[PDB]
């Protein structure tokens, strides 16, 4: 089952079973798309930990170009080497003409919205392929994205892109089409195609260059420097507020009380990998049980906002990767105060990764950089909240206690997620927990 | 003191060829463990006012006298700024080489603000005018009447104390003083420059001198201590591309030191860097993340 | 001018006409304009005031620099209460500059070496000393009584704003002779011409025809948005205003093919596109208008070290007609009103500018390129490099080629109008007259002074800014792509690097500009030119051929590259 070809499916980076200790891992499906193609939906069973099902559109014969052979040659089936079709131009063309038809094959049905797909253009594969997807760019007009780890749909990165653009909200790259199948019982969304924001730049990469400005040739104030991100942060505020207000219109709103017992379970489990976090825990729990038996407003939200999931194009900010992150729990509504917590959380990480990279970069007076970072971190958080509050009547800082809770929770999840993976990060969550 | 370094670096920029630098670096014998070379950016010995040369062992022997620029200053001490005709980009390049080449460097006073000289005062006094502190009377060097000064300050339109002084340059971080200051600040953050090994990388383009300084991981660490650093210098006045072979540091991330900017990671294929005329880069070769 | 009952008026046929250049209706799209004041450039009669004959003598320099067309600000007879933008006589050159004959001598001498000349021409208003206005006030029932906008109360057009709100209290001023109010958008001594009077329209069309008969190559029509005034509107960009401009274009196209009409309209790009005319006919108004907010954006883009303030206005600029061409220059203020263009709604950088300390310091004052960038040579090169490679025809301001400075204390507009610094000799080699006689003093500070900044000094070393600037124009003239090629922004992963491609269907050229003061790497996607060899233009150096993988270029702080994309063999 799988046989040696399996080895390739563990070299990925989008493969999560790197630590999971597997039992039998076997191919669950193989629809035939073309003579030399097959949409294989593999399934990986682990011992002690839930099953996870990946996909791979495998092609046979010869798999050019020469500049991908390392990152492409899956193995050798009798008697030509097999390779994943995201690296072949003749193959991705077909997989886009199938979305255009809009066609179906055995089980995998392809659908497209009432727009125009853009074939007959040269496609390459994008470099930063993520831990849940892979991406190829057709020309400068559209980008195709096959979900490397399919879990039983519906997929919010498709769902929430649709209603957002159907409303006309400008802050999402427009969705063109997608494709899914019905493996066993429930359905599985397999990938989407979307309008390419050619000429884009990540938020984290753009904040990193402003945080780079103050710090290098520093001791000159956070407002005086040219690099000042404050203006751009404010725009990003009303951008996130726009999508939230628009999402609440179609998704609707409900009232619910603060998840006291649920978020206590989070802080309790976080204390398993305990540091000085146990010393803050009573003061943190005092902040938690202060907001007990209080009602909030819950909308459909992004779920995983940080500067990385936000892109800047000419004439607008774009929100991407509605991942969001238990698919049932992912779709569940939540206080928008969690999303603004995510962005404000991300600002401190952008400023202090640099300060760690400026402790890099040692020794005598890193105290100056901290002074500038605290300046920068608190100023763009202000500028962001100001812009958010300028869009919708509601101000997030006006209901601060609710936000301060979710910021503290995002820090507890940040501590545990960092501490296990990277020990060097631990000062960032711990110090920021101390700050708040 | 490694005396013929500067004359070679000078002629190397003149020819727009790396080899006059490469040659003396290759022909320099190894020195003891305690020992350290001393290098500075001047063509003459202050004692005898003679430029070192060996008729047999120097292949550039006859070459110098034939160069019009070299010929003009025979037997006279000149500052860095006049030696390079006040070209700021060159002043930076020569300073960049001084700080990154093997051995301990010597800066001459006033070169940090790009002071000039007055040749007519004498072959050695030329570079011994007063330090130009402010654009005030006597360049802020003394309160005494101008006649009493041991030597007069520079007064020409180019290197004059009205236009070239410390006070003026302290403010903008773009000034030569502040630039020079920061370069010393960067150099002091990496031991590789001071006491690291020196391996010349070569390259296909003769106009670009690229090399690597390296210090070994003493009983363990991964800081700005136990670094490998990469220096790429362009001796040509026009923009130049160079394809370097950094396969040994495959997976490593070059980080430019003056801006802490991460460049694309080094691979198996030749690494391409493009420099402007008389430009240079200083990269910290940083490990990939375990 | 004169008067008998009508204000008499000289004939084009009494002066000669300079050598005509071969008829070419696209010269302005390929040209590089050089704005030079007549008073400032060179003085040949030792009066202390630059003159037409002096400018004639220095044409060889202009030719050597490599500029294609001279742009002269207004040189007509004037009381000069508003820098000569208050014209007293349209048919008479100001005495101190010379005679109309001396202008023809300049034209002929310039055309002989292929250099064209255009001039500022104020359309909206004349000086209150103009014979017309003196006849209008003194003889209200005469033939000029309706040449200006008169009224019995200062109530009309109340929606129109006061342009100079700190100097003028009203747009209506009371004339004591006529005992009536007269309209003026600008200063009280610059009364507005009444364009509702058909005779006025014909008079101004005859002014155009006069200088066109002498053989001038074109005009820059100043203050045109304020021509017509209508009730219930702000009296700006009214349909009848555009309708008159269409006549001027027709008169050019019918009588003098190959001449140009520039529109000084200090408005947001989305508004000024209307001044090119009906796009169905491919243009029937002005040939050129100025893209005013480019420089402020480029400036703020380098400040932020982010490409996007440049990208944004380039993306938000509407397409223009086929004949049409944008005009761009490296200044933040309009020389007429001393106002920086901005739109509260459509400019996203609206509040941003006032918050910047550098921008805030020079509000309302003309500054040269060198002082604007704090004399940073690397920046001066970058901004120049952008000016020459961005879409539209560029305008250089005199003295910027040698990096002259300014004297702000002389006045908000005079600051950039000091004498041209030719040598380090007395009066910077501008005049033989005693220093006291000079119309304005030369720069004397340690940085931009004529002892250290002049043409003579820079002619020798090819490393000088003059010689650098000269050569950049020499490179630009060798590739049509820069002038009239397409513009596609390449983007890239690094926000600090602005990369784009100009193309003609016969070069493709690639420009990479680094807005950050630190060295920056950029990975570009040039797959479309796979196999092509990039060749750097200033050195004719071949770079590695473009492949399928992203192409890596590394720039120094505020550096740039210009590559010719050359075919494989
Ligand atoms: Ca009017």
């Amino acid at each position: 089952m799988s046989v040696e070809f399996e080895d390739w499916l563990t070299q990925q980076r989008w493969y999560a079973g790197r630590n999971r200790e597997l039992v039998s891992a076997t191919t669950a499906m193989a629809v035939r798309l073309r003579d030399g193609l097959e949409l294989v939906l593999l399934q990986a069973n682990y011992a002690d930990g839930p099953d996870e099902r990946y996909q791979v559109i495998v092609a046979t014969g010869s798999g050019p170009i020469d500049e991908y052979s390392v990152v492409a040659t899956i193995g050798i089936a009798d008697g030509q080497t097999a390779y994943d079709a995201l690296y072949d131009p003749d193959a991705t063309r077909y997989l886009l003409s199938l979305i255009d038809e809009s066609a179906t094959v055995q089980n995998v049905r392809f659908v497209r919205e009432p727009d125009v797909e853009l074939p007959l253009d040269a496609p390459p594969r994008v470099f930063g392929a993520e831990q849940s997807n892979t991406s190829v760019v057709f020309g400068e007009d559209a980008i195709f994205k096959l979900f490397r780890r399919i879990t039983p749909g519906v997929h919010p990165d498709i769902e929430l892109n649709r209603v957002l653009a159907r409303a006309g909200n400008p802050h999402v790259a427009r969705l063109l089409g997608s494709f899914e199948t019905e493996w066993e019982g429930e359905p599985y969304a397999l990938g989407m195609v979307t309008e390419f924001a050619a000429n884009s730049a990540e938020g984290w990469d753009m904040a990193t260059t402003s945080t780079r400005d103050l710090f290098a040739e520093g001791d000159l104030y956070a407002e005086e420097v040219g690099g000042d991100f404050a203006g751009e942060a404010y725009r990003l505020g009303e951008a996130v507020a726009s999508v939230h207000a628009c999402l609440a219109h179609e998704l609707g709103t409900e009232e619910v009380p603060f998840p006291a017992d649920v978020m206590a379970q989070r802080l309790a489990a976080a204390v398993d990998a305990v540091p000085e976090l146990r010393e803050h825990v009573p003061q943190i729990e005092e902040r938690y049980h202060k907001l007990a038996d209080t009602t909030m407003t819950v909308q459909r939200v992004h779920g995983d906002l940080h500067l990385g999931q936000v892109l800047r194009t000419p004439k607008g900010w774009l929100l991407i990767d509605f991942e969001g992150e238990p698919l049932d729990e992912r779709r569940r509504p939540d206080t928008p105060v969690r999303d603004v917590a995510g962005i404000l959380r991300s600002f401190e990480y952008a400023a202090h990764q640099r300060l760690v990279d400026q402790a890099g970069d040692d020794d005598d007076r890193a105290r100056q950089l901290a002074a500038r970072a605290r300046e920068w971190v608190t100023r763009n958080c202000a500028s962001f909240c100001d812009g958010y509050a300028a869009e919708a009547g509601t101000d997030p800082r006006d209901s601060a206690d609710l936000l301060a809770a979710y910021e503290l929770d995002k820090a507890v999840y940040e501590a545990a997620y960092e501490a296990r993976h990277r020990p060097s990060w631990l000062p960032i969550p711990l110090g920021s927990i101390a700050r708040l | 003191f490694h005396f013929p370094l500067m004359p070679r670096i000078f002629m190397a920029v003149r020819r727009e060829s790396r080899f006059p630098i490469s040659e003396i670096l290759a022909q320099t014998p190894p020195i003891p463990d305690t020992a350290q070379w001393g290098i500075f950016l001047r063509n003459h010995d202050e004692l005898t006012l003679e430029m070192v040369t060996d008729e047999e062992r120097d292949y550039m022997y006859a070459e110098y006298a034939k160069d019009p620029r070299m010929k003009a200053n025979v037997g006279i001490r000149r500052r860095l700024a006049p030696l390079l005709e006040n070209d700021r980009n060159q002043i930076e390049l020569f300073t960049a080489l001084l700080l990154s080449l093997p051995g301990s460097p010597v800066l001459y006073y006033g070169d940090e603000i790009g002071m000039g000289d007055i040749i007519w005062l004498g072959d050695r006094d030329s570079v011994r005018t007063p330090m130009q502190w402010t654009p005030d009377r006597n360049a802020g060097f003394s309160k005494a009447t101008p006649g009493r000064l041991y030597l007069p300050p520079n007064q020409d339109a180019v290197y004059g104390y009205h236009s070239v002084n410390v006070e003026a340059q302290l403010d903008s971080s773009s000034s030569l003083l502040n630039w020079t200051r920061n370069m010393l600040a960067v150099r002091s953050r990496h031991d590789a420059f001071a006491v690291g090994t020196f391996r010349e990388l070569g390259g296909s383009n003769p106009s670009v001198l690229a090399y690597i300084r390296e210090v070994t991981r003493q009983q363990g660490d991964g800081g700005a201590k136990t670094d490998a650093v990469l220096c790429v210098n362009n001796l040509s006045r026009f923009p130049q591309p160079i394809e370097l072979n950094l396969q040994q540091w495959a997976g490593y991330i070059p980080v430019e030191m003056t801006g802490y900017v991460e460049f694309p990671s080094i691979g198996q294929l030749p690494y391409l860097l493009t420099l402007p005329g008389h430009g240079f880069y200083w990269f910290q070769l940083r490990e990939p993340d375990p | 001018h004169v008067e008998a009952g009508i204000v008499e008026h000289p004939n084009a046929e009494d002066f000669g006409h300079a050598r005509t250049l071969p008829t070419d209706t696209n010269w302005f799209k390929h040209a590089v304009f050089y704005e030079v004041l007549v008073r400032a450039f060179y003085d040949s009669n030792a009066d202390g005031i630059g003159d037409l004959r002096g400018l004639t003598e220095k044409l060889d320099y202009i030719k050597w620099l490599g500029v294609d067309c001279l742009w002269l600000p207004p040189f007509y007879d004037s009381p000069l209460r508003d820098g000569g933008y208050d014209i007293r006589d349209f048919y008479k050159v100001l005495p101190e500059f010379g005679t109309v004959d001396d202008f023809v001598t300049l034209l002929d001498a310039a055309h002989r070496r292929g250099i064209r000349i255009i001039t500022d021409l104020v359309m909206n208003h004349t000086s209150d000393q103009h014979e017309w206005f003196q006849e209008s006030r003194h003889n209200p029932d005469g033939p000029y009584g309706d040449f200006y906008v008169w009224s019995d109360t200062s109530d009309r057009y109340p929606d129109a704003r006061i342009i100079f709100v700190d100097t003028e209290e009203s747009n209506w001023t009371f004339d004591p002779v006529r005992r009536q109010f007269y309209w003026h958008r600008f200063f009280s001594h610059q009364p507005d011409l009444n364009y509702d009077n058909p005779a006025v329209q014909e008079a101004m069309l005859d002014v155009l025809r006069f200088w066109l008969d002498l053989g001038i190559d074109g005009f820059r029509l100043d203050a045109v948005p304020y021509l017509f005034e209508r009730e219930g509107t702000n009296c700006e960009n009214l349909p009848e205003t555009h309708a008159f401009l269409k006549r001027c274009r027709k008169a050019i196209d019918d009588e003098y093919p190959g001449r140009v009409l520039l529109a000084e309209a200090n408005q947001w790009p989305a508004d000024v596109v209307a001044y090119f005319g009906d796009p169905d006919t491919g243009g029937d108004e002005c040939h050129m208008a100025f893209h005013f907010p480019l420089m402020p954006r480029i400036f703020m883009a380098v400040r932020r070290e982010s490409r996007f303030p440049i990208s944004e206005i380039l993306a938000q600029t509407p397409p223009i007609p086929d004949t049409a061409q944008w005009g761009i220059f490296l200044r933040n203020h309009d020389e007429l009103t001393l106002e920086m263009v901005t739109d509260e709604e459509r400019d996203y950088m609206y509040a941003e500018y006032a918050k910047d300390p550098r921008m805030k310091a020079n509000v309302g004052i003309r500054r040269r390129l060198a002082p604007l960038l704090e004399n940073d040579r690397n920046q001066i090169e970058l901004f120049t490099a952008l000016l020459l490679s961005l879409p539209g025809s560029p305008v250089l301001y005199y003295g910027d080629e040698i990096g002259m400075g300014d004297i702000i204390w002389l006045g908000d507009r005079d600051s950039v109008r000091t004498p041209m610094q030719w040598t380090p000799d007395r009066n910077a080699g501008f005049s033989k007259a005693t220093p006291g006689r000079l119309y304005l003093p030369p720069n004397q500070d340690a940085v931009y002074g004529y002892h250290s900044v002049n043409v003579e000094a820079q002619l020798d070393s090819s490393s000088s800014l003059l010689n650098w600037t000269r050569n950049m124009l020499a490179v630009r003239s060798r590739h049509d792509a820069f002038a009239v090629g397409t513009f596609r922004e390449l983007g890239g992963s690094n926000p600090s690097v602005l990369a784009y491609i100009r193309e003609v269907t016969t070069d493709a050229v690639l420009c990479v500009n680094n807005l950050s003061r630190f060295p920056q790497p950029i990975e570009l996607n040039l797959q479309q030119w796979a196999g092509y060899i990039p060749v750097e233009m200033t050195g004719y150096v071949e770079f590695p051929s473009i492949g399928q993988l992203p192409y890596l270029l590394t720039l120094p702080g505020h550096g740039f590259y210009w590559f010719q994309l050359r075919e494989p063999d």
